[PDB]
C-alpha cells in the first residue's frame, strides 16, 4: 500500500486520522488506488499458491530460429504501432504511420520474395 | 598403354574442337556465370539452385 508522505500529497489535510485511514485502506478503483497493478500481483501470488498446493498434495500421499527472429522484429514493429492507435491521429500522423507501414510491408515483401515465408526449409 | 591413352586424348580433343561457334559462345557465358555465382551469399542463390553444368535454375531453394 503506497502511502502519501508529505502534506502536499495529502492535499494539505492536517491530523493523524487521515494517515491511519490511508494506511488501513482497501484497494478501491474509485478512491486512491486507480489503475493499480497491485491487485494483479495479489492474483499472481494466489495463483502460484494454488498451484503449489496442487503440486505438493500427491507428493505426501533453422526454420524455428527464423520464425523466432521474424516474430521478434514484427513484434517490435507492432509495439511501435501501438502508440499510434492510442491517439486521435491527424493527417500528418497518418502519413508518418503510412511511411512506417510501407517500410514494414517492404520488409514483408522481401521475406515473401526470398522464400522465408515458405516453411519447406 | 600409350596408344590407348592417345586414343582417349584424341576423343577428348575431337569433342572440344567439334563444337559450333554458337555453342562455344554459350559455353563461355556458362563459364562466366559459374565464376560470378561462386559467391553463395547472393540473393539469387536463395531463390533457386542452379544446375552445375549449365547455370540454369534447376529447383527452388
Ligand atoms: C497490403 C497488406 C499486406 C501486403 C502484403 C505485402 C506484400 C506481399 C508480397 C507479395 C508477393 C506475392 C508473390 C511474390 C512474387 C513477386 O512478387 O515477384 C514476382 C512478381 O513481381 C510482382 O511484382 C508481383 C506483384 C506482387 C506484389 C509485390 C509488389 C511490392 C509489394 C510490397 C510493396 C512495398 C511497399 C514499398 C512502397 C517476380 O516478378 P517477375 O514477373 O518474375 O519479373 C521478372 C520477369 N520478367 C522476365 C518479365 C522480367
Amino acid at each position: 500500500l503506497y502511502n502519501a508522505m508529505t502534506p502536499a500529497q495529502r492535499y494539505f489535510v492536517e491530523g493523524e486520522h487521515v494517515v491511519q485511514a490511508e494506511a488501513n485502506r482497501d484497494i478501491l478503483f474509485t478512491q486512491l488506488d486507480s489503475n493499480s497493478y497491485l491487485p494483479v500481483l495479489h492474483y499472481v501470488l494466489v495463483g502460484t499458491a494454488l498451484g503449489v498446493v496442487f503440486l505438493v498434495l500427491p507428493l505426501l500421499i533453422v526454420s524455428f530460429y527464423i520464425v523466432s527472429i521474424m516474430y521478434l522484429l514484427f513484434d517490435i514493429e507492432v509495439v511501435y504501432l501501438i502508440p499510434y492507435v492510442m491517439t486521435n491521429a491527424t493527417e500528418y500522423m497518418y502519413w508518418v504511420m503510412q511511411t512506417f507501414v510501407a517500410i514494414l510491408v517492404g520488409g514483408f515483401f522481401y521475406e515473401w520474395r526470398m522464400g522465408a515465408l515458405e516453411w519447406r526449409e | 598403354s600409350s596408344a590407348n591413352n592417345y586414343d582417349l586424348l584424341g576423343q577428348q580433343h575431337k569433342f572440344e574442337n567439334s563444337k559450333v561457334f554458337e555453342e562455344m559462345l554459350v559455353e563461355e557465358e556458362i563459364a562466366k556465370d559459374r565464376e560470378l555465382l561462386e559467391d553463395k551469399n547472393l540473393a539469387v542463390h536463395q531463390l533457386y539452385i542452379f544446375d552445375p553444368q549449365t547455370q540454369l535454375a534447376a529447383r527452388p531453394r
